[PDB]
DNA sequence: CCCTGGAGAATCCCGGTGCCGAGGCCGCTCAATTGGTCGTAGACAGCTCTAGCACCGCTTAAACGCACGTACGCGC
């Protein structure tokens, strides 16, 4: 039928890469999909606002970096910056 | 012969422990569903709600009331009390902004 | 449909307070909690009504309920 | 053309970079979306997913459970002080609350 | 350069209800900030509303739905009636 | 090129319909914006501006002032119930709060 | 003999005076230098505009005034007229801050 | 710059509570009020720091503080 | 009146059933991927000039401190 966009399988590969011995129910899967989706609009909304405040038309890697510093607090942010920085350097290389 | 005669408070604490680690929905389905329909019928008649739509409303209302009750309970010890009051809720809603 | 505000029974309000760690519950709490729940339901369902009316739909879906809860800072996961 | 290698494997990630880029373009956020923005978005979402699942697995191991249930996700979010502030205004269905008792409420 | 502001338009609204009262610059900045802040909330809600039903356009109904979602009580109904009267006069 | 007559005058309005339409276009909200959307937005903004100024002028007359000051705007917003809830999460500079005292604090 | 105002009369007079006057209660420079030392932990080479400190100061006071209103209401809720640090901690917990 | 948390003097905290309708002020309130003021400032100013860093500027503007307060639901009018 | 032994009941650990939701497999098809091509936002370089930073008089209302007692927090 109609293909509905979801992160059901992608959370699963994340789960096995950090814990290859446990499973996850569909109700917990939908919550994780909801959690991923809700954070997605918050960062994109912050990045869209950040570009609008600087009169800039594109959303770059720095836009997401500032967005996750504003939303994620403290030590949770600094690993997200560290994980985000290592992703862009690997992608460019 | 002598009845057990549990004092007030101890079984309430046991009910706290048995329900804080629990997962099932405390409010019954049809009484909450019927309350939704009569509230919606004041806004718009001939309106229907999905089963998962009522389910989504039920968990959100319970968690909001549970979080309100935690603020209601924490105000009681703040007021040197263990029994919640209707005025305890009114203070909680005012501080929360509601 | 009348007198459905009493569907939230006194043990049901008692069980909800037990989840919140409430030691003792007064007899006037249940009437106040029903009024608080009625006010909270009258805001979320009305917001969901406008969401459903905007979609030219006659039945309120769970997704509109999520949007109604999200816009007031009470976002719900798992729908 | 060349081999259609995915951008997630090129960036060393599991979350889909192309899906994030497509939703950024169709989500009506900006006129253009940069190249590194979906890569940064995928890494942040993957780390947040991994941190929650690892704490949920620890909570599942605490109550000797193999399958992750929504109670484990709620317990993982509230126990972490970083996740608690991030999801303070977030309601989790079928999760309950933290099983704690006040000091003066104890017998 | 030129800076976008709502200073003059509010002034004409002010005389249309009370021509005997003025306004200050600090009150003007708050009034400019108030109109701008509400603008992003209604447009942001209308942008979200169009996204929910896969709608690529924002119409008067998009603004109308955001009004009842944001403005509570009789304030929304008066705003809806004012917008409906303006729409009929415009079209 | 006929006579240039503004859309605000066509709708009986003082707020700029074209300016509201322009910010909607460059604000990255949606791909398309209707004709009545800026008309409806400006009419709601005009009514909100008129209602706030009406209560501010009444508060200014109560203070024997014929100029609107930020204290009057704060008094106008907080006194009216729907404005108080709408701007509950809004901070107003140079406005203070309502001059009310609790009953038990009175001598 | 001195007039010797009873405790509460002058406090009420300050309540009437400061709830209609929009003068800025905290001084400018002592609040301004507090911003510089707080922002020094994040950026050593940082500057602040005069209106930037002005915007921070009114927002902080209105948050403190709103917090004091919730703190005061908790005192009467707890059969008191004196605000307490535990009343502040209850206010942040109910509001979801701390 | 050290010991600047004492710049919020005792009468200054007293004037804040009088605006809030507080009749009696405890002696331990000022230390607690300074703590919640430091925590609130450590969030908004840090948010404005990231706004200023992203804007390619070395001076914090009031405009950046406006979005810093707005994103936490504390939008300020009059800048 | 407080300390300690025995027993009633709700809760916790454990063996057996199984079942139904979760884990794994097959297409395959539609959205992710590859290459090229421009309009164009953006990084970079030089000017500047308007507002912030640092120090200085001063004076004066704001603030620290001490003496006293009565509204009030707290114990019972």
């Amino acid at each position: 039928k109609t293909r509905k966009e979801s992160y059901a399988i992608y959370v699963y590969k994340v789960l096995k890469q950090v814990h290859p011995d446990t499973g996850i129910s569909s109700k917990a899967m939908s919550i994780m999909n909801s959690f991923v989706n809700d954070v997605f609009e918050r960062i994109a909304g912050e990045a869209s606002r950040l570009a609008h405040y600087n009169k800039r038309s594109t959303i770059t890697s720095r836009e997401i970096q500032t967005a996750v510093r504003l939303l994620l607090p403290g030590e949770l942010a600094k690993h997200a910056v560290s994980e985000g920085t290592k992703a862009v350097t690997k992608y460019t290389s | 012969k002598k009845p057990h005669r549990y004092r007030p408070g101890t079984v309430a604490l046991r009910e706290i422990r048995r329900y804080q680690k629990s997962t099932e929905l405390l409010i019954r389905k049809l009484p909450f569903q019927r309350l939704v329909r009569e509230i919606a019928q004041d806004f718009k008649t001939d309106l229907r709600f999905q089963s998962s739509a009522v389910m989504a409303l039920q968990e959100a209302s319970e968690a909001y009331l549970v979080a309100l009750f935690e603020d209601t309970n924490l105000a009681a010890i703040h007021a040197k009390r263990v029994t919640i009051m209707p005025k305890d809720i009114q203070l909680a809603r005012r501080i929360r902004g509601e | 449909l009348r007198d459905n505000i009493q569907g939230i029974t006194k043990p049901a309000i008692r069980r909800l307070a037990r989840r919140g760690g409430v030691k003792r519950i007064s007899g006037l709490i249940y009437e106040e909690t029903r009024g608080v729940l009625k006010v909270f339901l009258e805001n979320v369902i009305r917001d969901a009504v406008t969401y459903t009316e905007h979609a030219k739909r006659k039945t309120v879906t769970a997704m509109d309920v999520v949007y109604a809860l999200k816009r007031q800072g009470r976002t719900l996961y798992g729908f | 053309r060349a081999k259609a290698k995915t951008r997630s494997s090129r960036a060393g990630l599991q979350f889909p970079v192309g899906r994030v880029h497509r939703l950024l373009r169709k989500g009506n956020y900006a006129e253009r979306v940069g190249a590194g923005a979906p890569v940064y978005l995928a890494a942040v979402l993957e780390y947040l997913t991994a941190e929650i699942l690892e704490l949920a697995g620890n909570a599942a191991r605490d109550n000797k459970k193999t399958r992750i249930i929504p109670r484990h996700l709620q317990l993982a979010v509230r126990n972490d002080e970083e996740l608690n502030k991030l999801l303070g205004r977030v309601t989790i269905a079928q999760g309950g609350v933290l099983p704690n008792i006040q000091s003066v409420l104890l017998p």
